[PDB]
């Protein structure tokens, strides 16, 4: 029984840290290219 | 380690020495644990 | 994200020159080009990498690493390299 | 499942062709877009001079030498005095736009070297102080180094990007290499990145555009020595608001 | 009801990527090892395609590497001395709020270009000998434009609107949560520009890079006293960042900082990687070779 | 509902027969098994040389005397230099395996004595210091006592197992007696016990194998004096991973 | 409907990439296979050390010169003293395996020459006698010429393959050319060919692996003179039976 993530004040920014929304999307930094390259292919053909 | 499988062969009139650039990164199954404080930069006084 | 390894972190090498692995035409066969350890948090070539600098903010790491080598010679220059990763227990190999 | 080596970029009345191209970098996977009404704050109707300003501008050509350190530009600053774009940037208080930066450097199959072409958002230029404490003038860079104009500024310490950050990690930014054995151009499409929907094109420079030779240019006697590097850019989806008297700087 | 809400609050584990089994491949046209780093994209090569791997149902948790967990850790951001002895009998001090004065918090923050977050400020105040006698302190937050105090008795301490915290030294550290206060959408640790128009032909040019969207006023601190107390108080301000949003990651600073609000490195540039003897030496003795 | 006195153990190309056997101890009731994919951590495909290494190795024969104290071996260390198992342990970084230890000691119906054959996991050997404080060399045992090889090492103080723990409680470990009036062998099947799925067969010794005479060997004049004790072991379900140059120690 | 020039061969923990490859020769159209129970004769269970021995071994590098005659190896003999394969060949009486031979020779686009890479089954080496009748020692080749080891042996008379058979007809064997203008490697997958299901890896050499320069290496002054030839091989589906003490030769 967990009793946490409860806000005691009227303003929302007084709540604790929001640690339930882990998202991972590395494509925007690792593959920022237009023509998607397959792994098994020669990239420049 | 990097070894010469064969030689580095060039025709005439082209540089005989070149460079290899190494780019390191992590794979999809990379993970970190037990966040701590780094030891990269030191400080002896406040930056005022 | 792939970032440049500072493999040429030798004394005397300054500036951008520290990011280059020199390769040249050999007079003998089966010679050693360069070497480095693959411990990301260890003082060495991995200090210059984004993975190497974020690893220093954490105690323990796990997973496969990845090194991409880019040859920057002439279009006319050809060659073949053997890049070997030696698991723990052995020192740096002395021969190919 | 691969990328073709030939490419043609047509925007406005300009067209750029290349036959040895690596790819086209779409920075952070987002295309340039106009400000949505959900994110806008100014109430004046913006002007969108579609084809008169969104077009390729060939701005500066630097000669790559064996001891070159590199050069950098600031995107809004490099176009503030050219064409219809410069006028709209001078006549309007507010401005926003993406761009498509295209760096061109061709050499023979007997040359070698590699450039690092990166688009650095909020590229704050640092000054290197000679360990002087009392807040001397040499603690902050002059205006010629922060806003180089269209001629660009050559790096003093490319190893630290003239900003105290290591060059080796500059690949965290939208980047591309020009490896003379592989390709002769680098294309980066960059959307408008800023904490504000609009901003002044005169005070604030949204992006820094660096071109740094990692592997030095090397060739043998007899080859063409003058190997230029040309920077061509084009604003994309550029808007302007807050019309008033033209202000130079 | 809301019982289902409170039950789903434990940190749920999402594991790292699994490794699938693979076998040897002998053919042409399929080259997952060959890449083109010039394209600006990182290599998409997998372990399965370069060696023969086994099936590993990976169960290592990745939740600790999130931006929130990386930043939601209170670090020192300011040290304020309330001088009330010796040559400075002020009993008050007005500290300009700037979180870029200390390296550990500064380097972590500069990992990103823009950041939008709420903060939880904590004040650890004590005397020089680390003791905490009962001494009433007032920590008044002075937003940009509010009148700043100039003495321990001035009218600004009435705080009829300014938020103020009264706490003795012997009490547990005062702690308040501060919202995202900024005219912009996010705080900007790097502002490649100037705040005002002009020629910018000054000899110093100290205005370069100063974005007023980050300047959030001052923290006025005083001892609620009728006269001088003869005791100096040190207030350590700790900032814990919550509800974090980061944009445009940057390289982590490699040169030592020199000033608070500016990137400025010494002319003696330190290498990012420590030096070694040659390019073919590693310091790992390993074991004894079986047959050299 | 009972156990037969005869037994035959066949693994690999080796076969061991006994006609006066007590039973076969299955340590902690778990059979040796290969590492499940749920518990593995290394991604390299392991090698499983089924019958070339999983086989009985007769390693050492010690002569039981009336004043003998006992002997001990370390399981991975005792096989690191014999047969195809030794080679795979030297060529691979990682290793895991169970074993079936078989100690043989036969004597006439006119001899007497009892051995205690136990398999001790993580048998850390202690040194007996002569009450010396300043961290002298005599505070830690040398390598010859921690990794005795295939010859084994005879106990210095069998009463405390050379580890400071009482011998009387060594029966908490998987054990078996060789009582000369009852049986002439002791069999212990031991699964791979370690906090890691794989480990180095050179540095870490998973099990200690002790043979201690509790009741001393006694006989009358005319009987055979040389009463040997032979140790035969066999790895079970042995895997190896992380191939590289052969490393001796 | 064609063959790609790039190829990657992955077996074991080794991987070989090539970017100028002709094709892969599958000798006699049969893949290497384990001995079927219908053709086996020995009753002992064979050992199949899958990934520890079936892997690429880079063995020898010979320097191609303008007056070179060629070199030859014997397949089981060249691997008898290397890695886990060598140990299993020394510890077991019986052995069978295929292989994938890979010969590597790269040169600039300004060199020229062609090698003949052939895999000759039962390559019995002949001795050239100086017309001597009385069965002198010079009537049979010494052991250094029949089993050259890992260094190989250079041909004495490549025109007759050192066997009295014409070189021009050596193309009846599974072969491949290394034409410097076309490709830089030669791959031959060879199944186990022998009149017996298993055989001794020490006495009998199943295949001879010859590399003979038909068109001599020619280049002009200024090009790289040292042009090596590297032989990399890998056993496939290797089994061993009849375990006993390790025998060297
Ligand atoms: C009762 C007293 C409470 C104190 C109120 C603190 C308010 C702090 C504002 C939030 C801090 C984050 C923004 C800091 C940005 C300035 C850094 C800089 O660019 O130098």
């Amino acid at each position: 029984i967990n009793f946490t993530n409860i806000n005691y004040y009227k303003d929302s920014y007084a709540a604790s840290a929001s640690r339930q929304d882990f998202a991972q999307d590395p494509a925007k930094f690792t593959r920022p290219v237009l023509d998607a390259i397959r792994e098994a292919a020669a990239p420049l053909q | 380690t990097i070894w010469y499988q064969t030689n580095f062969v060039v025709p005439p009139d082209t540089p005989t020495e070149a460079n290899i650039i190494a780019l390191g990164a992590a794979q999809k199954n990379f993970t970190l644990k037990l966040c701590k404080d780094t030891d990269e930069i030191q400080q002896t006084a406040e930056y005022q | 994200v792939e970032t440049i390894l500072e493999v040429n972190n030798t004394t005397g090498t300054t500036g951008v020159s520290r990011l280059l692995i020199p390769v040249r035409a050999q007079n003998n066969v089966d010679q050693l080009c360069a070497s480095f350890q693959v411990d990301p948090g260890r003082n060495g070539p991995w200090q210059s990498t984004m993975v190497g600098q974020i690893c220093r903010y954490y105690t323990q790491w796990s997973g496969s690493l990845k090194v991409t080598f880019m040859f920057t010679g002439s279009f006319m220059a050809t060659g073949k390299m053997l890049i070997a990763y030696t698991p723990p227990g052995s020192a740096q190999p002395t021969t190919r | 499942g691969y990328s073709d080596r030939v490419a043609q970029l047509t925007v406005g009345n300009s067209t750029i062709t290349t036959q040895e191209a690596a790819n086209i970098v779409l920075s952070y996977g987002e295309w340039p877009e106009y400000c949505p009404s959900t994110d806008a704050t100014a109430v004046d109707k913006p002007t969108r001079p579609d084809v008169s300003v969104n077009r390729f501008y060939t701005l500066s050509t630097k000669s790559w030498k064996t001891e070159s350190t590199g050069w950098y530009w600031k995107f809004p600053d490099v176009l503030n005095d050219t064409g219809v774009f410069g006028q709209n940037a001078q006549f309007h208080y507010l401005y926003r736009s993406g761009f498509c930066m295209h760096v061109q450097c061709n050499a023979s199959k007997f040359h070698q070297g590699a450039l690092l072409v990166a688009a650095i958002p909020e590229f704050v230029i640092a000054a290197s102080s000679p360990a002087t404490k009392p807040n001397s003038q040499g603690l902050y860079p002059d205006f010629a180094h922060t806003n180089p104009g269209k001629d660009g500024q050559e790096f003093r310490d490319p190893y630290v990007l003239d900003a105290g950050i290591p060059l080796s990690q500059a690949l965290i930014f939208p980047h591309q290499w020009i490896n003379l054995r592989t390709n002769n151009c680098a294309t980066i499409i960059m959307p408008y990145i800023n904490a504000l929907p609009f901003d002044s094109a005169l005070n604030h420079s949204n992006f820094g555009l660096v071109v740094i030779p990692i592997s030095p240019l090397k060739y043998c006697n007899g080859a063409t020595t003058e190997v230029p590097i040309t920077l061509t850019i084009a604003p994309l989806n550029s808007e302007f608001s807050g019309l008033r008297q033209a202000i130079k700087q | 009801s809301a019982v289902s809400a409170l039950a789903d609050t434990t940190i749920s584990r999402v594991t790292a990527a699994n490794t699938a089994a693979s076998t040897h491949s002998l053919g042409t046209g399929r080259v997952p090892a060959l890449q083109a780093a010039e394209t600006g994209a990182s290599s998409n090569s997998s372990d399965e395609n370069l060696i023969e791997t086994r099936c590993v149902m990976n169960r290592n948790g990745v939740n600790e590497a999130s931006v929130e967990h990386f930043y939601s850790r209170a670090g020192l951001v300011g040290v304020v001395e309330v001088k009330d002895s010796g040559t400075s009998l002020d009993g008050y001090t007005v500290w300009p709020i700037d979180v870029m004065g200390f390296v550990q918090q500064r380097r972590k923050l500069e990992l990103s270009t823009y950041m939008r977050f709420d903060a939880e400020f904590t004040f650890v105040s004590n005397l020089n000998n680390s003791t905490t006698p009962g001494m009433l302190l007032q920590y008044m937050y002075v937003p940009p434009g509010a009148p700043k105090p100039d003495s321990r008795k001035s009218y600004q301490w009435q705080t009829a609107t300014n938020p103020s915290v009264f706490a003795k030294l012997s009490d547990p550290p005062p702690q308040v949560s501060v919202p995202f206060m900024s005219p912009a959408t996010a705080y900007q640790w790097f502002y490649d520009g100037y705040p005002t128009f002009g020629e910018h032909k000054q000899a110093t040019n100290l205005q370069y890079g100063q974005c007023p969207n980050n300047m959030m006023g001052h923290f006025a601190i005083r001892t609620v006293s009728e006269s001088t107390t003869g005791k100096n108080i040190h207030v350590r301000v700790y900032m814990r960042i919550k509800h974090v949003r980061a944009w445009v990651p940057r390289p982590l600073r490699s040169q030592a900082y020199m000033v608070k609000n500016y990137p400025t490195y010494s002319q003696t540039i330190t290498n990012t990687a420590t030096d070694r003897a040659s390019i073919t030496t590693t310091d790992y003795e390993g074991g004894v070779p079986a047959s050299p």
